[PDB]
C-alpha cells in the first residue's frame, strides 16, 4: 500500500558526518543513500528533508520543507532554487521528490548537498565514489553524434515512475533537554507555547507522565536522571539509522522511490575502420583509435 | 548488489535488552550496555549509565536489481536443432 | 551456501521473493562517540566484484565460431560435425528415364 | 530539429505537432515498434499520444520555460532509433 | 553533540552550559585529564573555564557578524576523546 | 608516397603551394541521425605522431 | 590561515577592490594524513588518535 499523501510524513534531522565546518553535525540535509547505476551519469540521492512539498504537505513544486533548529522543533518550508548538488564540481538538478534527489553529476569522491544562503544555511558530504560510465566497447567523453544507437539504460526524469519503495514509522522520543528547569534543589518541566509532553523520571523510581503547562518534579534534585519530549507526533518518519525507534516500530507507511532504472537507446561511437593486410595464414590489422577502444578476435575451430 | 537497512536502533533507558531470531537476509543483531545517547536536543535517557542500546542489521535488494541483476543456472545436455533447406528437383522446401 | 565478497552472497528464487538469504560479512561495532549511530563494517558486494572481473563473455569466447543468445539460452549456428541425414522424396518428383 | 513554435498559455489538450507525419511512419508500425517517449528528455506541458503520435498540451505554458526553448526526446525498436524535438514558445 | 542556546546580545561572562556535568564527567579531574578547548574550533564569543568545565560569553554576541549557529570542540585525554558543542542564538 | 598516419602524409613543394598531395585515411560514413552534418574518420595526423 | 583543496599553486586575490590583482606561486600541497588507512573524510566511528 503505496501512498503519496505526503502530509502524513515529515523530514527529520540526521547526523552528517561532513558539514560545512568540515565535522559532523545534526542536518536538516543528512544523504541517506546515493545509487548511480543509470548508464548517462544521473545519479539519485535519498535527503533527510523533502522536496517539491510545502510547509502543510501539499504538492507544491519549488518549495522544499525540512526540519527547524529550534526547541520547539516544527516543519519549516523554503524556496528550492537553493538547493545546490557538487561532486567536484556543480551538478545539474534533474528531477526532485519527497525524500529524494535525481541530478547529472561530474566524477569525484564524494557527493554534498547544500542549502545555499538564507537562513539554514548549510551542507552535508558524504564519501561516495562516482565515475564516468559508458555503454558500448569505445570509450567517449561526449555522446557521438553519429553512432550506432544500443540499448542502455537510465533513470527517469519523471517522478512519477517507481523503482522501489521506502517504508515509514511512527517516530520515537526526541527528549529536548530545554523543556527541563533545574530551579534551587528541584525539577520543573517546562512545554513550549502550552503544546502537550511526556515526562520520563527516574527520581527514586520510574515515573511517567503527561503535562501541558510548567510542572514540578517532587523527587528529582537535578534534571539529568529525568526526560520530556514532545507527545502526539503521528507523523511517519524514514526509518534512518540517526532516530531512536518508537516503541511500535511496525511499518506505518511506504513511500515511492522515484526516478526508475528504465530502458533507452542511446548511441555508441563508431570506431575507425582498419586496414587490413593479408598474408598466407595470417592478417595484419592497422588500428587508429582516439579513445580506448575493444578488440577482439577468436578462431573458428 | 545487495543494500544494506540499517533500521532505527533501539534505546531502553536501563532495562536490559537482548533480541530474538530473524527471518530477514543476513539478520545481524547486537546489544550495547552502558551507553549515553544523544540527538539534537540533549540527552535521550532519563537514567544515568545502564542504559543500553540494541542495533539490528540485515540485507536486501537493491532498488536498481530489476534491471543490473544475474542470474544463475544449471545446464544439461543440448540438443541441437537444425533449419534445413531442401531442394529436391525443382522443388524447395524450408523446414525445422 | 554464500561465501562473503564473492559471487552469490545473497541469493533469491525471484527478484520480488521474501525468503532472501546471504551471509555477507557484517558485523556491528560498538559506538565510539556519544550519538545514536549504528557504526558497522561490512565485506563488498560480491556482486559487484565478479562485475570488476568477470573476464570475458561467452559471445566471445565459445569455439566453433557461433553466437550465444539469450530468452532461451541457446547458441546459434555451430559448425562443429556431420549429420547424417534421411530424405524419403516422394515419387512424384522424380520422372522416367 | 524538428522544432516549431506553440502559443503562449495554450490550452491543455490543444493539437500542437505531429511527430509520425513529420518521421514517414504509419500508426500501426509505431504500435508495434514502441513509440514512447526517452526517460531523459520529459516535459511536463507535453504529452503524446501512444497510437497517433501526436504532441499536445498537459500543462498550461507558462513564462519560466525551464530555463529558451523546450526539448523532448522519443525512441523506436526494430530499428533502434531516437529523434528529438524542439518546441519554440511564442511569448 | 551538545546542543545549547544563547540569547541575543548577551553580557559577558554569562553562563551558557555545564560540559562537565552533561557529559558526567568528574569535576575534580579536569586538569588531570588535561581538558582544552579544541584548536580546530575556536570561538571568538565563548570561552570555557579550564577547572569548572563551564562555559561562558566572552565577547558580546551579535548576529549580524555572525549571520546560524556557533560550534566548538573539546578534547580530552587518558583516554582521547573529543566532544563538540553547538549553540543556537535567538533573536 | 605517402602513408596514412606517418610523417609526409601531406606534402607540397612549398607552403603556399596549390599542388598540395595526401593520402589521408577519409573515410565517409552514411548520415545517421536525420540532420544535415557529414559524419568521417580519418586517420590521425601522422607529422603529429 | 586557509583551508584548501589539493593543487600545485597557491594564489591570493582581491576579488572585486580597486586593486583587482592575484598573486600565485608554485606550490605542492596534497592531501594529509594521521593513520594507517586512507581517508577523503574524517568517519564518525573511529579511534581518536593524537
Ligand atoms: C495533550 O495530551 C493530553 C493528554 O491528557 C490531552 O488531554 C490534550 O488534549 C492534548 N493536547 C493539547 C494540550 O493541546
Ligand atoms: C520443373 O522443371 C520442369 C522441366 O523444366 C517443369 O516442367 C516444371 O514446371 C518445373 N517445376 C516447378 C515446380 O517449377
Ligand atoms: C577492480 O576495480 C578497480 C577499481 O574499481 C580497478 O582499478 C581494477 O582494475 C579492477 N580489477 C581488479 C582485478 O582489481
Amino acid at each position: 500500500s503505496i501512498t503519496d499523501d505526503f502530509t502524513l510524513t515529515s523530514p527529520y534531522l540526521g547526523f552528517c558526518p561532513y558539514c560545512r565546518h568540515s565535522t559532523p553535525c545534526f542536518s536538516p540535509i543528512k544523504i541517506e543513500n546515493v545509487w548511480d547505476e543509470s548508464d548517462d551519469g544521473s545519479i539519485r540521492i535519498q535527503v533527510s528533508a523533502q522536496f517539491g512539498y510545502n510547509q502543510a504537505g501539499t504538492a507544491d513544486v519549488t518549495k522544499f520543507r525540512y526540519m527547524s533548529f529550534d526547541h520547539d522543533h516544527d516543519i519549516k518550508e523554503d524556496s528550492m532554487e537553493k538547493i545546490a548538488i557538487s561532486t567536484s564540481g556543480p551538478c545539474r538538478r534533474l528531477g526532485h521528490k519527497g525524500y529524494f534527489l535525481l541530478a547529472q553529476c561530474p566524477p569525484g569522491d564524494s557527493v554534498t548537498v547544500s542549502i545555499t544562503s538564507g537562513t539554514a544555511e548549510n551542507s552535508c558530504t558524504v564519501e561516495r565514489k562516482i565515475r564516468r560510465k559508458f555503454v558500448g566497447r569505445e570509450e567517449y567523453l561526449l555522446p557521438p553524434i553519429h553512432g550506432k544507437q544500443v540499448k542502455c539504460h537510465v533513470y527517469d526524469h519523471l517522478k512519477e515512475t517507481s523503482a522501489g519503495y521506502i517504508t515509514m514509522h511512527r517516530p520515537g522520543p526526541h527528549a529536548y533537554k530545554s523543556y527541563l528547569e533545574e530551579a534551587s534543589g528541584e525539577v520543573y518541566i517546562k512545554p513550549p507555547s502550552g503544546k502537550n509532553v511526556t515526562y520520563e523520571c527516574k527520581c527514586g523510581d520510574y515515573s511517567t507522565g503527561i503535562v501541558s503547562t510548567r510542572t514540578k518534579i517532587n523527587g528529582c534534585t537535578k534534571a539529568k536522571q529525568c526526560i520530556a519530549y514532545k507527545s502526539d507526533q503521528t507523523k511517519w518518519v524514514f526509518n534512518s539509522p540517526d532516530l531512536i525507534r518508537h516503541t511500535d516500530h511496525s511499518v506505518q507507511g511506504k513511500l515511492h522511490i522515484p526516478f526508475r532504472l528504465t530502458p533507452t537507446v542511446c548511441p555508441v561511437p563508431l570506431a575507425h575502420t582498419p586496414t587490413v593486410m593479408k598474408w598466407f595464414k595470417g592478417i595484419t590489422l592497422h588500428l587508429t583509435a582516439t579513445r580506448p577502444t575493444l578488440l577482439t578476435t577468436r578462431k573458428l575451430g | 548488489k545487495f543494500h544494506t537497512v540499517i533500521p532505527s536502533p533501539q534505546v531502553k533507558c536501563c532495562g536490559s535488552l537482548e533480541c530474538k531470531a530473524s527471518s530477514r537476509a543476513d539478520y545481524t543483531c547486537r546489544v550495547f550496555g552502558g551507553v549515553y545517547p544523544f540527538m539534537w536536543g540533549g540527552a535521550q535517557c532519563f537514567c544515568d549509565s545502564e542504559n543500553t542500546q540494541l542495533s539490528e542489521a540485515y540485507v536486501e535488494f537493491a532498488p536498481d536489481c530489476t534491471i543490473d541483476h544475474a542470474v544463475a543456472l544449471k545446464v544439461h545436455t543440448a540438443a541441437l536443432k537444425v533449419g534445413l533447406r531442401i531442394v529436391y528437383g525443382n522443388t524447395t522446401a524450408h523446414l525445422d | 551456501a554464500m561465501k562473503p565478497g564473492a559471487f552469490g552472497d545473497i541469493q533469491a528464487s525471484s527478484l520480488d521473493a521474501t525468503d532472501i538469504v546471504a551471509r555477507t560479512d557484517i558485523r556491528l561495532l560498538k559506538p565510539s562517540v556519544k550519538n545514536i549511530h549504528v557504526p558497522y563494517t561490512q565485506a563488498v558486494s560480491g556482486y559487484e566484484m565478479w562485475k570488476n572481473n568477470s573476464g570475458r563473455p561467452l559471445q566471445e569466447t565459445a569455439p566453433f565460431g557461433c553466437k550465444i543468445e539469450v530468452e532461451p539460452l541457446r547458441a546459434s549456428n555451430c559448425a562443429y560435425g556431420h549429420i547424417p541425414i534421411s530424405i524419403d522424396i516422394p515419387d512424384a518428383a522424380f520422372v522416367r528415364s | 530539429q524538428l522544432h516549431y513554435t506553440v502559443q503562449e498559455e495554450q490550452e491543455h489538450g490543444t493539437f500542437v505537432g505531429n511527430i509520425a507525419e513529420d518521421l514517414g511512419l504509419d500508426i500501426t508500425k509505431l504500435s508495434a515498434r514502441r513509440f514512447q517517449t526517452a526517460p531523459n528528455s520529459r516535459s511536463p506541458y507535453l504529452e503524446l499520444n501512444l497510437e497517433t503520435g501526436v504532441l499536445y498540451v498537459n500543462e498550461k505554458i507558462d513564462r519560466e520555460q525551464i530555463c529558451c526553448l523546450l526539448h523532448l526526446e522519443v525512441f523506436l525498436e526494430n530499428p533502434l532509433e531516437l529523434f528529438r524535438v524542439e518546441i519554440e514558445v511564442l511569448d
